[PDB]
């Protein structure tokens, strides 16, 4: 793999990561809307 | 209830199982004799002398040489006695017994460490016809590679690095279990310069389309230093020996030398 | 003190870790690094062994039993006096293993060898770890796992099969079964032809490899000869083995009911569900 | 990766030939065929295969045998086809009851499993005599056969043997599936966990002992058969560096080591032990201990319950 | 659809198909057999 | 196989599959009359 | 349709179809034989 | 999409096709036969 | 395989798959005519 | 992302593609079934 | 940081890294199902 | 600086990814076996 | 070679420092929900 | 003192004193987690 | 390794040992504040 090879795939890789967290992040948030995960201390 | 008893406390099933225990002990007695045909005496690491830690089982401890008859009309003795010189191309790392040793040169050629082997017979291996075992296909005209399989004949020899070895010229086979044992093959260097492979030190590799025999155990340049043989068409078990210990060395020496 | 043929391969090198420091040999042993682990692991784990066994009521080696918590103590660890004992040997016993095979595997290098003997050993480790970790974990409990004694985990084991009403119904457990048969049978019949062929009797000429394949094809009609024969017994012992684990995480983890209930699906089958 | 010597990746094929053997009744049956995946993990051919009057005798006795059991299974389900095949592994043909001691039981009360039984015995003792007598024809040593001998001695102890010595058949094996596994769940709790039965622990042990030394062993030839090592009579004959490095790694890695013909006994004697020592722990159970588990806490196996 | 016997042996697809066609066909009875309406040899009513 | 070759067993192949069928379709038929076998909402 | 020995040998169409109509044929009257109606040794009546 | 063809030989494809096509129509078939409502065969009411 | 070849495949597959899903969906339909499978609240 | 063909064989993921999505699909199918709400053939009432 | 593609291969990493998040995901699924609050197919109420 | 020159930076990357990945499964499922920190159950502070 | 372990210093050090940021806020966090050091009493 | 570093190389002392401290230092956690006073994550009362 | 190495190895192993062992006391101490580890003679 040669230098350019490399940051050619890191280019690639650098987007596709950032747009996978993006997805789940909206996913994450969608379901908190519905229920949230964090209980208070008399529980949910 | 009486139905088993021997004694009060004694009883036939209690008695039986001491049977087995009395026969099975004479039994590891057998089975520890048998393993010691090859081997035995023991000898001191340093000095080579006859020497071990013994107890009075000494004296049951190695049999009587068995004698096999071989359809030569030879024999080989079990044990036979015979041992390996104290002197080795290797010294210790350190004076005691339990230290490894260091070879003093090249050990793939000096045949330490994986490179040894044993002084085998300078016979070949025989068919049932008292033909030569392992020939090439050249002369064994009866025999051919099922029409399924990838006949490694014309293949390029690869090694790890992925350095070309040579060319695969000839199948030797071994006519009595009916397998490929070693491929032929003609040096990219010094072309014409002929080594045996050991099979099964290879793998064909077919992802691509010139397909080609892989060679893990051994890089380019050691291909040069294989052991030679004496005849075109067959070869000794000693010579066998030797070839086959070579490339078991790569593993740990082709990286070093 | 060596074999006739043992100098010339007592070469340095092969070690996985530790270097020069642990490649030598005490008599016929190799030692290594995992040969140091070893000795730490079972000289650990047998002192706690036999400090269970001064523990518990008996000194007869038979009746001596360290046992697993209870399992209302789910996966914690538990008090020392109550089943941490056996938690502590368990893992001890899991590192002498794993040092035994890794110290194998430097033999292996330094012989020049392949690795298939620690490889098959991989599976004696996995069927333990199976038992005293993986389906106990699954269980949610430690307390599923088999006592250490004698007689103790022979209890353990007919418990277990019992709870699941008769365990000879469970189908994994009958082709661990048979492989476990038929391995017994291939080494009977392996045994056999070597020696019979080495040992041709008073008079008679050592055989060869023809006469080897003539003796099962007239015989049986077939001989998978003798490297087929290497590998056909290596893989009957181990799939015996793989089969006996998957048997054991059926029961409990997954399938719970009675095994003999289970084959009631065969009988309703549409094609003959009358 | 290397090659691990796992399967044959080339495979060579010749005109099929076997060893010579004296002309008999009988020559040698079948066309020698050779199949692909055979060949990849073993030898190829599909031999033919040896008759003789012995073999003759232990087929027919046996085929009568066969016919005796599936006959009577299909008609214990009234002839159905759909039920025989619903009901298959719970169909069993089973011994007389207790009364008929060791004569003749009426045909639908046991005297077919006593037929079946004498005429499966009669096959596989013609089958041992077989074994034996390929042996010597081929100048090669009986030790098959006398392997074979120790698993019939437990074939003969659970059905006939026992038996015997109880005076009656009602205890010995149902032929079917989940029948004669019925048999032996019922025979331990009958006589107080086998468990507690120490020649069933010896029994086990050589099982076990069995499956180790064959994956210690077939490891081993695996190991070295990049050194020849698979050539095992040969490395007898001639010790080669592949008998010498098999022997180093034992010694290495446990302290000792065997040969590479006295491996082989190793397996001869562990898997013939294992049927042997069954077979005495099958005949000491009701004829000399009644209760295992009792037996087991008078020798100290168990606390006093 | 001439073509597919470009694609096929013939000898080998009527074999094929003919060991397919009876194996359905058998499977297809026993399972009316199975049924009370349709077992034709017990005949139950049509209550 | 030739062109023609196929040609002619799809010839022979296509009546025996129409012969096959209207057998076939007419032992449905005759099943069909004796016992049908759809049923109603009230089952049979 | 005589075309389909030339496409199949005689001698295995012989053997296979044999062998087929005789297991074929028994399972049939084993079938009988199990029902209630059929079984012509037991002769249930009508 | 006829590149396909170029990928995957046409004979080996279609055999696979129509062998998991099968395997998956006599699933159905045979999961329909185990509910009340849709086996056919003993055809239970809509109570 | 050439172009012409799998564009000749492609042309009688595409053929095949439209009689083969017309007469399941035919089928299908027949089936919801009889018993729908897709059941209410109340459920069937 | 194109470059990803080059990097892995398309026939492989195809068939790689097929298998997962098809034992994933049928894995769903069979957890709904499992469930009273989404069991539409046995279609218990909400 | 586009250097770590020169000490791992690239075709490995993306598989063994998909490997990893599918087996990662469906573990996270699967415990989110054996809870009452979040059993999305059960659905119990948050009382 | 120098412990690179002492140890292989390819290892240290592999084998502290998964250390580290395993030790954060182990802490994550011994919460869950709590009643206190259990944040799928969320017992309360009683 | 020492300049390219040099520079594979440089990404370590960064990379741990932020992934130990990461780890120091979800344990703040965490804290503040439910703190994990408990009183005389218990919690 | 310093000689000690040339007499054991610090390649395999530092990765065997490291993989002893931690499996030494998970040893104790969990036994702190066997007992009532010590558990922190169950914090029962003194 | 040469003596140079070794001694520059010293110092840094010196230093980071006694860091750990500063470390540890440290946790130590705040742990006995929270919860001594000796019991009395009726206990704890
Ligand atoms: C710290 C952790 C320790 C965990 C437990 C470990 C138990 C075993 C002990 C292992 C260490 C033994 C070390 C040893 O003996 O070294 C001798 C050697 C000096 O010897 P030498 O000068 O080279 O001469 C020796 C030679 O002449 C002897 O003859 P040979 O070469 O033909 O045979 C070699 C011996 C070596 O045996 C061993 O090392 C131990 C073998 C394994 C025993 C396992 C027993 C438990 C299992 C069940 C047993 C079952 C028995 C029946 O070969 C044999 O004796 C092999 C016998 C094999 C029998 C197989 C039977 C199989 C049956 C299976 C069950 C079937 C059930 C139905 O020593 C030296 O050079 C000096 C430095 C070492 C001094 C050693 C001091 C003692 C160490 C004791 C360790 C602590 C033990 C608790
Ligand atoms: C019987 C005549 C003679 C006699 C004087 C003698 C006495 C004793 N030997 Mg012995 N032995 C004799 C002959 C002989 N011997 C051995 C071997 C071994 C090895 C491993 C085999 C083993 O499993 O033994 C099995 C039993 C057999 C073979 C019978 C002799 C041993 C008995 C009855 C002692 C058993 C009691 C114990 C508490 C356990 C001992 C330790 C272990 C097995 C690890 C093992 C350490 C061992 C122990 C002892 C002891 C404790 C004594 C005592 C109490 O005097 N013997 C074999 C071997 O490989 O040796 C390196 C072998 O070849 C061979 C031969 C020919
Ligand atoms: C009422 C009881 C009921 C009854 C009906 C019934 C009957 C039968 N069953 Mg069974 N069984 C029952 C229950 C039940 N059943 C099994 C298992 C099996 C397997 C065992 C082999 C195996 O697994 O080896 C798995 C191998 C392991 C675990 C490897 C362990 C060894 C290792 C790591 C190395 C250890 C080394 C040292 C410590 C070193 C020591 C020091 C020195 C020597 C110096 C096998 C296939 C099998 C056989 C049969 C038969 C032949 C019968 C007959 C004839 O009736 N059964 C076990 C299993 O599958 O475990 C994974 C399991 O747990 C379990 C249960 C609970
Ligand atoms: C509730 C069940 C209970 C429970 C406590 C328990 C559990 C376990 N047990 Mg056991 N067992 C129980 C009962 C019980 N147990 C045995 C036996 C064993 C031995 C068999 C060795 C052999 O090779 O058999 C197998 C070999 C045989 C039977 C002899 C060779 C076979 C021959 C010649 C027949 C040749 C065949 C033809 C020519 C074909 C003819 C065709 C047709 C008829 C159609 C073996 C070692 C063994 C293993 C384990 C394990 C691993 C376990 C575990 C893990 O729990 N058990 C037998 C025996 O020897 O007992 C001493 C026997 O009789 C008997 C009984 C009644
Ligand atoms: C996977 C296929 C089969 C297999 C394979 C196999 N086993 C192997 C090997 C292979 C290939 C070896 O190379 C290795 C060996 O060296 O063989 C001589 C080994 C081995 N198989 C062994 C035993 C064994 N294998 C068994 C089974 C099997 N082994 C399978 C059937 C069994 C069974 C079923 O009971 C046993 C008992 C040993 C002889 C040996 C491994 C030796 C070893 O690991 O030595 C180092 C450890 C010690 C000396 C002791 C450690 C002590 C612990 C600290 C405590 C252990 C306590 C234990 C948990 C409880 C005990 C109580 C019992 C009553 C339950
Ligand atoms: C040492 C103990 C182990 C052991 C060993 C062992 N078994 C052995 C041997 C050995 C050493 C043999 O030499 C022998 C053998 O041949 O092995 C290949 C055998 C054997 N072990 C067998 C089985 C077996 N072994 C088992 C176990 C064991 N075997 C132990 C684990 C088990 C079980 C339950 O664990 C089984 C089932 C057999 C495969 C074989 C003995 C074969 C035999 O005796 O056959 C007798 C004959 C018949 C059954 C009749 C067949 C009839 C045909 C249907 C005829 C069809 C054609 C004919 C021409 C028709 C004629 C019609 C007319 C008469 C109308
Ligand atoms: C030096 O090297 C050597 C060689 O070379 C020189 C060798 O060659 C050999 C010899 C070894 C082999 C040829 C292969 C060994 C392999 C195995 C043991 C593993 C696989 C099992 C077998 C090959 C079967 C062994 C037994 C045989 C061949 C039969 C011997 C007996 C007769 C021919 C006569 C009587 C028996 C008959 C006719 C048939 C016996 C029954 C079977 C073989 C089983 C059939 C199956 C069933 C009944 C179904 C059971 C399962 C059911 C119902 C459910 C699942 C459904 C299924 C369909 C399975 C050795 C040892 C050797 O040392
Ligand atoms: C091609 O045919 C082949 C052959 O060949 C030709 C073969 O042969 C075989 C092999 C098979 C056989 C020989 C058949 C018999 C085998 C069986 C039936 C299988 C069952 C096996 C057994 C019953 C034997 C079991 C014995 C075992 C497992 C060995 C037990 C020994 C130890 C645990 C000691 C290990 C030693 C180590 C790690 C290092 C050296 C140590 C000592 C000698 C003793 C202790 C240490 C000291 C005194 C000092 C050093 C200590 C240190 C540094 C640590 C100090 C700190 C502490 C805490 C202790 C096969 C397969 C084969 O196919
Ligand atoms: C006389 C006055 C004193 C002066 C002399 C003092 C000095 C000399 C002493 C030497 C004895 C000690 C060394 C023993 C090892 C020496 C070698 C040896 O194997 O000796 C045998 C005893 O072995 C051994 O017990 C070796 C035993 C090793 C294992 C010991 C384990 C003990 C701890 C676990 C126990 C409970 C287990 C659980 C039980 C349920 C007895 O000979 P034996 O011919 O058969 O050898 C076979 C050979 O001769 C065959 O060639
Ligand atoms: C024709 O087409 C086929 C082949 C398909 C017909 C169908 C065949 C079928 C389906 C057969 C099925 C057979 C099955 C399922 C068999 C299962 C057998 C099993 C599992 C057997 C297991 C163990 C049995 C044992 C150990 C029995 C041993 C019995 C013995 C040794 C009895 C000996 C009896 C003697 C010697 C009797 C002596 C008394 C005399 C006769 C002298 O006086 C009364
Ligand atoms: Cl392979
Ligand atoms: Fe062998």
């Amino acid at each position: 793999i040669t230098e350019g090879e490399a940051k050619e795939f890191h280019k690639i890789f650098t987007s596709s990561i950032l747009v996978f967290f993006g997805v789940a992040a909206f996913a994450h948030l969608l379901v908190w809307i519905w229920r949230p995960w964090v209980p208070g201390p008399n529980g949910y | 209830m009486n139905k088993g008893d021997i004694t009060g406390y004694m009883d036939v099933a209690q008695v039986v199982l001491y049977a087995f225990w009395i026969f099975f002990a004479g039994l590891i007695i057998y089975l520890r004799r048998e393993d010691r045909r090859e081997g035995y005496p023991l000898e001191d690491a340093i000095s080579g002398k006859i020497n071990s830690l013994q107890g009075l089982g000494s004296v049951f401890s190695i049999a009587r040489p068995k004698i096999f008859k071989l359809k030569t009309g030879a024999t080989y003795a079990a044990p036979n006695f015979k041992r390996d010189a104290v002197a080795i191309k290797a010294t210790r790392t350190a004076p005691t017994a339990g230290a490894p040793f260091e070879p003093t040169g090249n050990p793939m050629t000096d045949a330490v460490g994986p490179a040894a082997y044993a002084l085998r017979d300078e016979l070949p291996d025989l068919t049932l016809g008292g033909q030569p075992a392992i020939v090439p296909l050249r002369v064994a005209p009866t025999f051919s590679v099922a029409a399924e399989d990838t006949d490694p004949r014309g293949l390029p020899v690869v090694d790890r690095k992925g350095a070309v070895a040579g060319k695969v010229t000839d199948l030797w086979i071994d006519r009595a279990s009916i397998a490929i044992r070693y491929l032929e093959v003609e040096l990219a260097a010094t072309p014409g310069r002929k080594v045996l492979l050991p099979f099964a030190a290879t793998r064909i590799n077919a992802k691509t389309k010139s397909k080609t025999v892989t060679v893990q155990s051994i890089l380019a340049r050691h291909f040069a230093n294989v052991p030679t043989i004496a005849k075109t068409d067959s070869i000794t078990r000693r010579e066998e020996d030797k070839v086959m210990a070579y490339y078991s060395s790569g593993y740990l020496y082709s990286d070093r030398v | 003190a060596l074999l006739s043929f043992e100098r010339k391969y007592r070469v340095r090198g092969g070690t996985l870790i530790g270097g020069d420091l642990f490649d030598f040999w005490v008599g016929p042993f190799y030692v290594g690094f995992f040969g140091v682990t070893t000795l730490l692991f079972t000289v650990l784990g047998t002192a706690l062994i036999v400090w269970g066994a001064a523990l518990g009521p008996s000194w007869t080696f038979w009746q001596i039993s360290i046992n697993p918590p209870d399992v209302s103590y789910g996966l914690a660890m538990a008090p020392m006096a109550k089943g941490g004992l056996w938690q502590i040997i368990t893992f001890s016993a899991i590192g002498a293993f794993v040092s035994w095979a890794l110290r194998e595997v430097e033999i292996c290098r330094k012989l020049g060898i392949g690795y298939h003997i620690p490889f098959a050993f991989g599976f004696a480790i996995l069927a333990y770890v199976s038992l005293v970790v993986i389906r106990p974990v699954m269980m949610g409990a430690w307390g599923y796992g088999f006592p250490y004694g004698f007689m103790t985990h022979l209890d353990w084991v007919s418990n277990t099969g019992y709870q699941y009403a008769n365990f000879h119904y469970n189908p994994a457990h009958m082709l661990g079964i048979t492989l476990f048969f038929t391995t017994c049978l291939a080494l009977a019949l392996h045994g056999s032809l070597i020696l019979s062929a080495a040992n041709p009797g008073k008079g008679e000429v050592v055989k060869g490899p023809e006469h080897e394949n003539t003796y099962f094809q007239d015989t049986i009609g077939y001989s998978v000869g003798t490297l087929g024969i290497h590998r056909v017994g290596l893989i009957l012992a181990l799939s015996a083995v793989v089969w006996s684990i998957i048997c054991m995480i059926l029961s409990g983890p997954i399938y719970t009911g009675s095994w003999p209930d289970w084959w009631l699906w065969w009988q309703k089958l549409p094609f003959w569900n009358h | 990766s290397e090659y691990q010597n796992i399967l044959t990746g080339v495979q060579v094929r010749t005109a099929p030939h076997s060893a010579p053997i004296a002309k008999g009744i009988f020559p040698r049956l079948g066309k020698p065929g050779f199949s692909y995946w055979l060949g990849k993990i073993g030898d190829a051919q599909i031999g033919p295969i040896y008759l003789g009057t012995t073999g003759v005798l232990s087929l027919v006795f046996g085929f009568f045998a066969i016919e005796i059991i599936g006959f009577n299974l299909l008609a214990s389900v009234n002839w159905s086809p759909m039920e025989f095949g619903r009901q298959f592994f719970w169909l069993g043909l089973e011994p007389p009851a207790a009364e008929y001691g060791l004569g003749f039981a009426p045909l639908a009360e046991g005297g077919w499993w006593q037929i079946a039984g004498f005429f499966l015995t009669t096959s596989i003792l013609l089958w041992w005599v077989r074994m034996y007598r390929r042996a010597r024809a081929l100048k090669m040593g009986t030790h098959t056969a006398w392997a074979f001998a120790s698993a019939i001695f437990l074939f003969l102890s659970l059905g006939f043997i026992r038996p015997l010595l109880m005076g009656n058949f009602s205890e010995s094996v149902p032929f079917g599936i989940f029948p004669h596994l019925e048999w032996t769940n019922s025979f331990s709790l009958n006589y107080g966990n086998f468990f507690y039965n120490p020649f069933h622990m010896l029994s086990i042990a050589f099982l076990y002992g069995s499956a180790l030394l064959f994956a210690m062993h077939g490891a081993t030839i695996l190991a070295v058969s990049r050194l020849g090592g698979d050539r095992e009579v040969e490395q007898i004959t001639d010790r080669g560096t592949a008998a010498e490095r098999a022997a180093l790694f034992w010694r290495w890695t446990m302290g000792f080591n065997a040969t590479m013909e006295s491996i082989h006994r190793w397996a001869w004697w562990f898997a013939v032990l294992c049927t042997f020592t069954g077979a005495i722990g099958i005949l000491l159970t009701g004829t000399v201990v009644d209760n295992w588990f009792e037996w087991g806490v008078k020798h100290g196996l168990a606390p006093a319950p | 659809m001439w073509r597919i016997w470009q694609l096929f042996d013939p000898r080998q697809a009527l074999v094929g198909l003919a060991t397919f066609l009876f194996v359905l066909a058998l499977l297809i009875h026993f399972i009316l057999l199975s049924t009370e309406r349709f077992n034709w040899l017990e005949g139950a009513s049509t209550k």
